[PDB]
């Protein structure tokens, strides 16, 4: 009956595939995703979960409202059965914009707001340049949380290095390639600032 | 790759029809949430004086408060050659918008077909293209109408479907024409009027820094110059 | 609901400012109920309790449980269930659930097939609450009845994955040694025998072929033999029974295998589990290296076997007056003759033609009988080969065999003697390699611990041609080929049934016939052509027992220390593992004495450690869980005694089509079925094909045999409930809200006014005030609020007010005038006289509000007599 | 630019022979399938074979 925060977190892309191979364009897979919540903001009544589902490349996804969970739960497994298929365009309307109106009314349980200023908080070019000078960027050789793939051994004729059972953080960077890097900042609401 | 001809010793009948079948979707980026750089020195406006946003009807169920969720998806802009939206008010199931040189009726949730003998925010309906309030705080809502004081026209109006200049009718043109200023109302130093309403006795007080003109709806006549000046608030 | 005011227009009722009366249970009483619950597991059954439809006087009885209720369901013995209990009001409204705890079942299913009937026992939980204080509190809450309510486990938090028989596998000598197949699935189901009295049966005239043949089930026993005393057991024609053990000082592995590279050995170290879940639940056909543990829980009471045989030859018989295909009697017996259980139709004298002599005489009306094996030579059924004038005689075109072992009952082990593959701290009892589901093709079994071998390679769809390479290593006579076995004498008096029966005794090779030392050519007495091995299998689970810490093989145990493995001689190593310890084999024994017939070791694959079973044992996970009803509603007297009748586990007959034909035109095909009773979460008796319990079983296939209708495996999902938190604040007060009922039909049905659904609600503005009163005047409803007065548009004609029963939006008359004391309202022909204390007036609404106090001069009288307290008598 | 190498360890080989006419020898064996390179990764010496 109250407020709503912006999207403060988005999980990495997760692969709906089989434990040993991929899935054809027309096959349904028997998978389930375990969501482990840790140190949630108990002041809120509920925490909501969405799921952006892509069946092709750069296609209109299928957003589903998984559940409206209590904020004190510590685990939820998302079977694909439950969930309402919401419009993908209302993931931009979560929380909404921040405005400075001047007068209000109230009719038919609806609110009007007139003569409003859209409060956009920007970063000064001086601070942007200071951030771009103060950045000590380096390349490191990191890995995944597991870091040991015991599924593969030299006691086999063939082991398929399968990396779809993990997150989309399997991706790395080509050694001789140029990448245009940046950094963002988050407000107290979950609104991400521009890039520096 | 979604074919099962992987890691087998036979590999006798394999072919590009069976062996390297591919599902491109897994090669997807984080394209949904994407951003870009902005130029600080660039002038992109953020002020809309002639603009009205509309939220969703409150579900009054166990979900978010629609009022706090502003999407700017049902906007409505009034004429800009009258003036900024000084005040928006509702009287008898209808919203009426005061502008600096205008007064309109925002059609919203009017039944589709006839006014009288579907929640979509239809266009505005202008009542007066030249009369409009300039100090929001001289507006007092009452059963009879909306008492507002227009400094530009030097009058004390009452809207009850039709605009009525109470100052002219009851003879107060000079008093208002001599006590008008451009500076808006603010609590520290009274400069313009500040209208209240006594719901218990149908009395309307148009307060000023050195006087308090009282008006009674019981007789539709001004009563006195009360000694209630310089009071920030008077409410029921 | 607890409304505050009402109206009545167009036979419709309005109700405003209502509070939703939700009666909850306190956490203290919930915890007291969860402490006072004495839950136990009982062995109950159905009201009938005697299934006279099933008897041991039949070749097959299908235990069909769809003519009964859904209370046939029970509970898996080693499974965890989150239990609960509900209560019913005087109206039939069921309360929330009271979580009483996670409890493990302790009783298994039990089916006992007596002579004329069978009794199935269904495990059921039973909650007992006898604390009279808690019962009296529950009654004081208005409750009368109670019911069982459960959350069943998902496939991820299950302890037991599935339950099914264990089938030994087979492996060709060459191919173990080239690892191209290593181990491979058997044509035939190889059950263990309960005793060793069958070894003496295969000696002399003791074995009558009408009993059936016990397959080669010993661990490393070659599938074949040279002893004519057990000739009916021979499953392959190019087999010579070369043991899979060699002395490394004498010969290499290759040179040893080259004496019989087309020989097969059994393998109980690598088994093939067959459960109904894998075949019917497609989620278990995709497992890839599943870390599970194995435990053997029981046996199968094999009693009979339904066998068949068919022989079709491309060319006619050699003898012009010959008989040809002769069909004998093999194992087609009822359940009562249970001694000959786990027995098959493997080999026999299924052919009868004249002899191919050097001086040909097809004109004779005499007849020998010839051996016909499952995987037979790619040539003539009688003695011929390399025809010198054209085609062969009696050449094979298509042969096929069916078998249906029927397990009339399962005897389960005592809890003490249950066999666990992995026993911590036991060197011998190592665990199980990761489970693998075979569906269509290749399955690399992972490496087995404490073995220097690699990851094994497995196939169940075999398309092989077996060739007999001729050598003198096993015996001198094999430099010409494999011998041809026929009867000692001709069919003497038409007695071809007795001669067929006594094939163990009346059988001798063609060359050893002392009368035929010069009358038969060398090419018409030795067989030197391949054998076409072709068979397919169905979905199943394959795994392997890990080697012991000493390097030996862990093996299925032997009942009562009977029918053990083939022990290797001194200093002899397996041909697939030269660097093996002495003996190279370890097999334990289960001392089970309630089983006296052949059986399959009935096991369950289980997951020992399961974290966060139902999401958690905390109150949150229980709040996030979905519950289901279980049991009939009982009255609450001096004690609450609930019985959870409906669970999630069945106990039904499962016919596993282990093997079928690769094609419908191949020469040698095999069909093998194992009909036994098993536990499942899928309704096995929803099978809708009529190829059940028939002896033919020749053309059966996964296209015909195990067709399934999933709908019968449905839960009580329609009426589902969940837990609620007492301390949670969910509102039940709606001051600005108006419900609308349906127009009264005024016919013989319910009163629509009493049926409130909250489906046509309407909420007024909340910044004026609560709905003090609702009134109707001249066909229009008008709502008084504490600082407002509106007109509820309802049943106004669609288009014009004046010169369709849907509750349209409100129409406000005054945004500041509204009544605060409902009881000052009086309806009259002229309007609505109400007294507003806030405005200090006495109004009259007649389309337009009129202040009578001001008009007639009563402002002071009302302004002096007003108060905030509402009216009360 | 050549940046690295590949650690070849094993090779999965197969063979199939189908003849239109039968063997010349009436008692001949025909197609014989031998063992070639079907080994695990551990025996890495016989790589690229
Ligand atoms: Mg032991």
């Amino acid at each position: 009956y109250g407020k709503e925060t912006n999207i403060f977190r988005t999980s990495p892309l997760l692969y709906i595939a089989y434990s040993d191979r991929g899935a054809s364009p027309e096959e349904t897979v028997s998978c389930s995703f375990q969501i482990n919540f840790t140190e949630l903001d108990s002041s809120y009544d509920f925490i909501r979960v969405y799921s952006i589902h892509r069946t092709s490349i750069d296609a209109t996804p299928t957003v589903r409202k998984v559940a409206d969970l209590a904020t004190d739960t510590k685990l939820y497994v998302d079977t694909g059965t439950t969930g309402e298929i919401v419009d993908p365009t209302l993931l931009l309307y979560v929380g909404g914009e921040e405005i400075a109106p001047y007068t209000m009314t109230q009719k038919d349980n609806t609110l009007f707001l007139g003569n409003y200023t859209l409060k956009r908080s920007l970063i000064s070019t001086e601070l942007k340049n200071q951030i771009k000078s103060d950045s000590i960027v380096t390349t490191i050789l990191g890995g995944l949380d597991d870091a040991i793939e015991s599924e593969w051994n030299v006691n086999t004729q063939y082991n398929s290095n399968y990396d779809l059972n993990y997150d989309s953080r399997i991706k790395g960077f080509q050694k001789g390639e140029i990448y245009r890097l940046g950094i963002q900042f988050q407000d107290n609401k979950g609104k991400w600032s521009e890039v520096v | 790759r979604y074919d099962k001809n992987r890691g087998q010793v036979n590999n006798l009948a394999v072919s590009p029809t069976n062996f390297n079948l591919f599902n491109p979707v897994y090669s997807q980026k984080n394209n949904f949430f994407t951003f870009r750089t902005i130029d600080y020195e660039r002038f992109s406006i953020n002020y809309f004086p002639n603009s009205i946003t509309v939220t969703k009807e409150k579900s009054l169920g166990e979900d978010i408060d629609t009022w706090t969720n502003i999407t700017l998806a049902t906007t409505l802009d009034l004429d800009g050659d009258k003036g900024e939206i000084v005040s928006l008010n509702t009287y008898n199931n209808e919203i009426f918008c005061f502008q600096r040189r205008g007064l309109s009726n925002i059609l919203f949730n009017s039944r589709v077909q006839i006014p009288t003998s579907g929640l979509k925010v239809s266009g505005k309906r202008y009542i007066s293209n030249t009369i409009g309030c300039a100090n929001k705080w001289s507006i007092a809502e009452s059963p009879s109408g909306l008492y507002f004081i227009d400094n530009e026209t030097n009058s004390l109006y009452l809207f009850n479907g039709e605009i009525v200049s109470l100052s002219d009718k009851l003879g107060f043109r000079q008093w208002i024409s001599t006590h008008n200023v451009h500076v808006n109302w603010e609590p520290v130093g009274y400069n313009n009027y500040r209208s209240f309403y006594d719901k218990n006795n149908n009395d309307v007080y148009f307060t000023y820094k050195d006087h308090c003109l009282c008006y009674s709806e019981l007789i539709n006549q001004f009563t006195s110059f009360m000694s209630y000046e310089g009071v920030p608030a008077m409410f029921n | 609901i607890a409304p505050y005011t009402m109206t009545q227009k167009d036979n419709t009722l309005f109700l405003g400012n209502y509070t939703l009366k939700r009666s909850l249970i306190s956490t203290e009483l919930k915890n007291q109920i969860k402490s006072d619950s004495i839950v136990t597991t009982i062995l109950g059954g159905l009201d009938d309790a005697i299934e006279s439809e099933w008897n041991v006087n039949t070749q097959y009885n299908s235990n069909y449980d769809l003519n009964y209720d859904s209370r046939i369901k029970g509970f898996q013995k080693g499974e965890i269930y989150r239990l609960g209990i509900q209560f019913q009001d005087n109206k039939g409204k069921w309360s929330e659930v009271v979580f009483i705890g996670d409890y493990e079942c302790t009783e298994r299913f039990k089916y006992t097939q007596y002579d004329t009937y069978g009794i199935t026992l269904i495990p059921r939980f039973k909650v007992v609450i006898s604390n009279s204080t808690t019962i009296q509190a529950i009654k004081n809450l208005g409750y009368i009845n109670a019911r069982g309510v459960v959350v069943f486990p998902t496939l991820e938090d299950r302890n037991i994955l599935c339950q099914g028989i264990l089938c030994p596998t087979v492996a060709n000598y060459k191919d173990r040694l080239d690892n191209s197949p290593f181990v491979q699935s058997s044509w035939f189901s190889r059950p263990k025998q309960a005793t060793e009295t069958w070894k003496t049966e295969y000696s002399g005239t003791n074995h009558l072929s009408e009993f059936g043949e016990v397959p080669y089930f010993q661990h490393n026993e070659p599938i074949g033999s040279a002893s004519l005393s057990e000739i009916t057991r021979w499953e392959i024609q190019t087999s010579l029974g070369l043991v899979p053990y060699y002395n490394p000082s004498t010969t290499n592995a290759k040179d040893f295998v080259d004496g019989s590279p087309s020989e097969f050995l059994v393998d109980e170290n690598i088994v093939t589990m067959h459960s109904p879940d894998v075949e019917f639940d497609d989620r278990l056909q995709n497992i890839t290296n599943g870390k599970f543990k194995l435990r053997i829980i029981g046996t199968t009471h094999l009693t009979n076997t339904l066998s068949d045989i068919s022989v079709i030859t491309s060319t006619p018989t050699y003898g012009n007056y010959a008989t040809g295909f002769y069909k004998g009697k093999v194992a087609n017996m009822n359940i009562s003759t249970s001694y000959y259980g786990g027995r098959q139709l493997s080999a026999g004298l299924f052919w009868s033609d004249n002899v191919k002599f050097q001086d040909p005489s097809p004109q004779d009306k005499l007849e020998r009988l010839w051996m016909v094996y499952p995987w037979h030579r790619n040539g003539s059924l009688m003695n011929m080969g390399v025809p010198t004038e054209g085609t062969r005689a009696a050449a094979l075109q298509r042969k096929i065999i069916s078998n249906l072992k029927f397990a009339s009952q399962n005897n389960y082990l005592p809890n003490q003697s249950v066999w666990e593959a992995e026993i911590s701290g036991d060197a011998n009892h190592t665990g199980i390699t990761p489970v693998n589901s075979w569906t269509e093709g290749l399955v690399r079994i992972p490496a087995q611990a404490n073995s220097n071998l690699g990851s094994l390679n497995y196939y169940a769809n075999i398309d092989k041609v077996l060739t007999f390479n001729r050598s003198e290593q096993i015996s001198e006579i094999y430099k010409n080929g494999y011998l041809i076995y026929t009867t000692k004498d001709w069919i003497t008096d038409g007695k071809i049934a007795d001669l067929f029966n006594n094939a163990i005794s009346q059988t001798i090779s063609v060359d050893q016939v002392q009368d035929w030392l010069t009358r038969i050519a060398d090419t018409d007495k030795y067989g030197t052509e391949p054998v076409s091995m072709k068979y397919k299998s169905n979905p199943h689970l394959v795994f392997a027992f890990n080697y012991t810490e000493s390097g030996k093989q862990l093996i299925l145990p032997m009942k009562n220390n009977n029918n053990g493995y083939l022990a290797p001689s001194a200093n002899s190593k397996p041909f697939w593992n030269p660097t093996a310890p002495e003996g190279a084999v370890y097999q334990d024994s289960i001392n089970f004495t309630n089983e006296n017939r052949a059986f399959f070791w009935l096991a369950e694959l289980y997951r020992d450690s399961v974290v966060n079973r139902f999401g958690g044992d905390t109150e949150e996970a229980i709040l996030n869980n979905t519950w289901l009803p279980s049991g009939d509603s009982v009255i609450i007297g001096d004690s609450i005694n609930i019985e959870y009748t409906e669970g999630d586990t069945y106990y039904q007959r499962y016919d596993c089509l282990r093997t079928f034909a690769y094609t419908n035109e191949d020469q040698n095909s095999i069909v093998d079925i194992v009909s036994f009773m098993c536990e499942s979460k899928v309704n096995i008796d929803g099978r809708y094909d009529k190829n059940r319990g028939q002896v033919n079983n020749l053309a059966v296939s996964p296209t015909n045999f195990n067709l399934f209708n999933p709908v019968y495996s449905q839960k009580n999902n329609f009426f589902t409930f969940r837990t609620i938190d007492y301390e949670r604040f969910s509102i039940n007060y709606f001051p600005n809200s108006i419900t609308v009922t349906k127009e009264k039909s005024l016919g013989e049905d319910i009163d629509t006014w009493t049926n409130i659904t909250l489906a046509t609600t309407l909420d007024l503005d909340g910044d004026k005030g609560e709905i003090v009163s609702l009134n109707t005047y001249n066909n229009e409803i008008f709502c008084f609020q504490r600082r407002g007065l509106s007109n509820i548009l309802f049943n106004s004609r669609v288009q014009i007010p004046t010169s369709g029963l849907k509750v349209s939006g409100k129409r406000y008359i005054s945004n500041t005038i509204g009544c605060a004391n409902k009881w000052s309202i009086a309806e009259s022909p002229s309007g609505l006289y109400f007294i507003d204390n806030e405005t200090n007036s006495l109004y009259l609404f007649n389309g337009e509000i009129v202040s009578l106090s001001d008009k007639l001069g009563f402002r002071q009288w009302i302004s002096t007599h007003n108060v905030h307290v509402n009216w009360e008598p």
